[PDB]
DNA sequence: GTGCCGAGGCCGCTCAATTGGTCGTAGACAGCTCTAGCACCGCTTAAACGCACGTACGCGCTGTCCCCCGCGTTTTAACCGCCAAGGGGATTACTCCCTAGTCTCCAGGCACGTGTCAGATATATACATCCGA
DNA sequence: TCGGATGTATATATCTGACACGTGCCTGGAGACTAGGGAGTAATCCCCTTGGCGGTTAAAACGCGGGGGACAGCGCGTACGTGCGTTTAAGCGGTGCTAGAGCTGTCTACGACCAATTGAGCGGCCTCGGCAC
């Protein structure tokens, strides 16, 4: 997009299968700030039970720099066999959620029942459904992206990663309390301004504010970061 | 005129703005209210609303049962700990009680 | 001549009331004395049923409240018989007769 | 008039039970029966005035309720 | 017979929108209406307190969103204040 | 070398400290406490004499009825020390815990 | 900014004995300091955001008061 | 016109029922306040007033004291049941506590 | 400076027509002052709040009776009912 | 496996929420001001801190026996299914009296100024009380 | 069971500062009206509360046997109160600076208020499957 967040002339939407390990898009294209700007406002896709992953991933990925294009889910799904991770019902019982036996429980659990038989063909029973596509053939939760076993073990590892983390930015000692204070004003609509010439930018929660202009603001309203705070003296 | 468009949709909430921001305005709380305070309210209590219900239905689906029954909107209150300190001098009824035995009346 | 230990059906019921969400109660009792309290106040008085209820439950989980409280007390006198100090300690600390 | 017995020792023994209690003395009902009837005594007169000040003869649900509220002990499940 | 109102249906809906498949009972209703009633008269009263406090006579989103950090417990209050917020800004944009 | 019994001079404490309205703690140390307390939830943050005083007023009453309630507990146990578990079951039956 | 050290040893007998405590444990001083952290921390937090919402930056009386009163702690002869 | 004469003065007493009023009308009480409503109020604030005063000044006396001072009215508020009833959740500054002891620490 | 009104002068006027000698302090008048507006709060909030209940927009002298009732305990609400009352049947005499 | 009663779904309709304009006042903002909170500084000195002793007390072990728990039997009344009368809760219409609202004004209440007398602070004394002897 | 010895209440001087009185002023409470609607008072409808009856059987009361736990000694170590000597910031009093709480003057935009419109939700009525048995 350009600086009015119109379609940018010439190729305003490059198919995926063209921009694999392609830098001089980057150089030679008129840099970062068109890709931004369309990274801010253009909504993403939808997870939904019968449309999980487009044919761009699907059939044609890294075709320019492979001899044959690739199945990202159909990688994902090889990798998690290679790396002799447990099936389903074996995290649904990890995360302390009930385990569907049959057909009927599976879709139950799922809540789509042609999802259960498609599933239920293809493998035969819920233990040996993949990680990564059970996790995404789950319903999402409400105001979230994932399903509940896909949200356990991303909250656990996350707080595993907070907690025992010795230069967490909140623990004692790491930062001093106006620097806190400071560092609590930052957002990367900020950033974005202060690092681009992008002059009109996404307001709060940048991954939730898609459509222009009605979730952008000038550049020139958002608080700047207060570096006062880092003297030495 | 054009179209009616509740509140509510505007905000993208469940909860009735309208009456929220009725029953403020008939409440005795202030001599005005603000356009945004049905809003915030709503929200919050929607909110809250959500999480209990979400406790409830896990509680529910932990007892292999369909509807939720006040026994789970019970469970679900006092096995969270912000949700017990909210409502701590709440009486749920038909709710009973934690399943709780001292270690030392223990064999 | 089955007997078992006395402390074995204590404890059976103590899991068994601890997972029902019933009245330990019987309600015609309750509410002959909630009448007969009530005819203290004014004479000739109409109870609907939902507030016999109401009235019911919170006394009910008042009370077992009073006894998790007092079998604390009893527990910190290293003790597991549950004695009226207890009760009487558990309610001056709450603040109902300090 | 003696409907403070009605309360009888297996209704105490089960209230205690459901609290966890393991054993019980012989003396603990006659203080149980004081205390159900001191905290029904108030609950009741604030009921009956509630009811005295909407000038009604019947005591309603709502009335225990606010009641109940007053006494910091709100209760959930009748309006 | 005169209509009663109560937050049955939005609270049906929030449901559905939690657990699609899974019912609710009456009693449960009640003690939702109840819950919800609660929560409000207390954020409300806290709110009017506040404006008494500082002798104003609007009640704004501010005085809900303080009432919200002060009866709320940890991340509740939180959470609370970031939902109520998103839903001030969604509104006043549209 | 005269010597008074143990006991005696706590019984005597308790007597002169029941009767005098002074605050107990030490001023200076409860501002700077008040202060360093106060440091996690906003800089730069100035306090009347007035609010620190009704802080060190609440905190001993606080503090004074726990203590009763503490001695509550440990004289029913049989025993007139204190002792950490009589304040923990205090707290408990208060509904502080 | 160890203040909590302020706190004496002599200060917590000396609030014991007003109490009525006439035996004292060794481990009761570290229970105290908790307690009191506890609660000034509650206190506190319940006046700044009272101060917070004025838009003032000094915490009044008045704002502890209003913070006692929240917690069920009414405090008669500061403020009003 | 006619000679002012404060409400008050009409119900005989001593608290201001034109501010107990006003204080009425502008707390956010209620849409209307009635006309005998501020009488009622400001005669039962006089009554606890009253009698409050009165067991103060009653322990000031016992004190071989004049003037009352905090301690004074945490003792009258401690020594009667219906006023610790009434203020058992108030902290009273500068009032101390009620001096007693526990019979089994006593010496003997 | 600016006015600030309390209640210290109607409650001296009370403690010299119950002890003519003793005096008062500023820290007691202070306390004396809290507790009037508490018990005045108390008192307000209650009756607004059974006005509320019985879908009344009046606060009358029953609901303050009723009010004082609820609260004061024993022979306070007695005595308190009492002149209540009777300063009100002298105020609507004259 | 049964079935049945309560949760779920569908249709009037009516009142409450929405939409479109105005008014005036509550709140936002800029500016001054002058309390009052904060930051050194020295001197007492009262209180905190460190330490040794011994003695009273917390804690563990042991034995009694009595009080409470478990179980069988009989009695009691709780519980449940109908039936009837009716007191009283709940709704509707009229109107009238009680309360909101407004202009005038004047006096009660608040801010300021002050002085003297209850009250805080030594001081020597007389007891009040406690601990071997 | 009595002497010393430690602590505390008491009557007596001696400053002292704050509480009560006096005065000026101002703003809000009272006097005298007008307007409108809240509710007080009848009247009516039906519903849910109370009283009654009888049959089942679930539960409470009573009694008997036994074991285990509440309570009273008894001992033993230990840790906490008491007193003394050393140290340290608490407190008091003055001094200086300026941050911000508070009051004043302008102004505007936002919520209360009013009228017309319509559809959201509430009550009534089926209908079937989730759960009590
Ligand atoms: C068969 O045993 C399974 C395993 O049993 C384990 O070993 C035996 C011997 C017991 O000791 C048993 O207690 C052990 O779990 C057992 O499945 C187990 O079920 C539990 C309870 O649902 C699962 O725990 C839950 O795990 C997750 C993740 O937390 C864990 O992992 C992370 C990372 O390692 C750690 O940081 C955590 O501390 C935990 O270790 C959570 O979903 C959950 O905690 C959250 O949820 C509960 C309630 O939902 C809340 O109370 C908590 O506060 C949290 O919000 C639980 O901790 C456990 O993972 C699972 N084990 C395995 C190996 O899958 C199974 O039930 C047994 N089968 C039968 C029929 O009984």
């Amino acid at each position: 997009l350009d600086n009015r967040y119109q379609p940018m002339e010439p190729n305003p939407r490059v198919p995926l299968s063209r921009v694999f390990f392609a830098s001089w898009r980057v150089v030679l294209e008129g840099g970062i700030d068109p890709i931004l700007r369309g990274l801010m406002a253009t909504p993403a896709k939808l997870n939904r039970q019968n449309q999980i992953a487009v044919d761009e991933i699907r059939e044609r990925l890294f075709e320019q720099v492979m001899r044959i294009g690739l199945d990202l889910p159909a990688l994902n799904m090889q990798r998690s066999r290679d790396h002799g991770l447990p099936g389903y019902n074996a995290w649904r019982r990890f995360c302390g959620l009930p385990q569907p036996e049959t057909v009927g429980q599976l879709g139950t659990v799922l809540r789509n029942l042609k999802l259960a038989r498609k599933l239920m063909e293809q493998y035969g029973t819920p233990n040996n459904i993949d990680i990564w596509m059970g996790g995404v053939s789950e319903p999402l939760k409400r105001k979230g992206r994932v399903g509940p076993l896909l949200a356990c073990i991303i909250g656990t590892q996350f707080r595993k990663l907070r907690d025992g983390d010795r230069f967490w930015w909140e623990n004692e000692g790491v930062f001093s309390m106006q620097q806190r204070q400071a560092l609590a004003q930052i957002s990367l609509p900020r950033i974005i301004c202060d690092n681009t010439g992008i002059t009109t930018v996404s307001k709060n929660n940048i991954f939730m504010s898609n459509s222009y202009p009605r979730d952008f603001v000038n550049c020139s309203t958002l608080p700047a970061l207060n570096l006062a705070s880092w003297r030495e003296a | 005129r054009a179209k009616a468009k509740t509140r509510s949709s505007r905000a993208g909430l469940q909860f009735p703005v309208g009456r929220v921001h009725r029953l403020l305005r008939k409440g005795n709380y202030a001599e005005r209210v603000g356009a945004g305070a049905p809003v915030y309210l709503a929200a919050v209590l929607e909110y809250l609303t959500a999480e209990i219900l979400e406790l409830a239905g896990n509680a529910a689906r932990d007892n292999k049962k369909t509807r939720i029954i006040p026994r789970h909107l019970q469970l679900a209150v006092r096995n969270d700990e912000e949700l017990n300190k909210l409502l701590g001098r709440v009486t749920i009824a038909q709710g009973g009680v934690l399943p709780n035995i001292q270690s030392v009346l223990l064999p | 001549p089955h007997r078992y230990r006395p402390g074995t059906v204590a404890l059976r019921e103590i899991r068994r009331y601890q997972k029902s969400t019933e009245l330990l109660i019987r309600k015609l009792p309750f509410q002959r004395l909630v009448r007969e309290i009530a005819q203290d106040f004014k004479t000739d008085l109409r109870f609907q049923s939902s507030a016999v209820m109401a009235l019911q439950e919170a006394s009910e989980a008042y009370l077992v409240a009073l006894f998790e409280d007092t079998n604390l007390c009893a527990i910190h006198a290293k003790r597991v018989t549950i004695m009226p100090k207890d009760i009487q300690l558990a309610r001056r600390i709450r603040g109902e007769r300090a | 008039r003696d409907n403070i017995q009605g309360i009888t020792k297996p209704a105490i023994r089960r209230l205690a039970r459901r609290g966890g209690v393991k054993r019980i003395s012989g003396l603990i009902y006659e203080e149980t029966r004081g205390v159900l009837k001191v905290f029904l005594e108030n609950v009741i007169r604030d009921a009956v005035t509630y009811t005295e000040h909407a000038k009604r003869k019947t005591v309603t649900a709502m009335d225990v309720v606010y009641a109940l509220k007053r006494q910091g002990r709100t209760l959930y499940g009748f309006g | 017979k005169t209509r009663k109102e109560s937050y049955a249906i939005y609270v049906y809906k929030v449901l559905k929108q939690v657990h699609p498949d899974t019912g609710i009972s009456s009693k449960a209703m009640s003690i939702m209406n109840s819950f919800v009633n609660d929560v409000f008269e207390r954020i409300a009263g806290e709110a009017s307190r506040l404006a008494h406090y500082n002798k104003r006579s609007t009640i704004t989103s501010r005085e809900i969103q303080t009432a919200v950090r002060l009866l709320l417990p940890g991340e509740l209050a939180k959470h609370a204040v970031s939902e109520g917020t998103k839903a001030v800004t969604k509104y006043t944009s549209a």
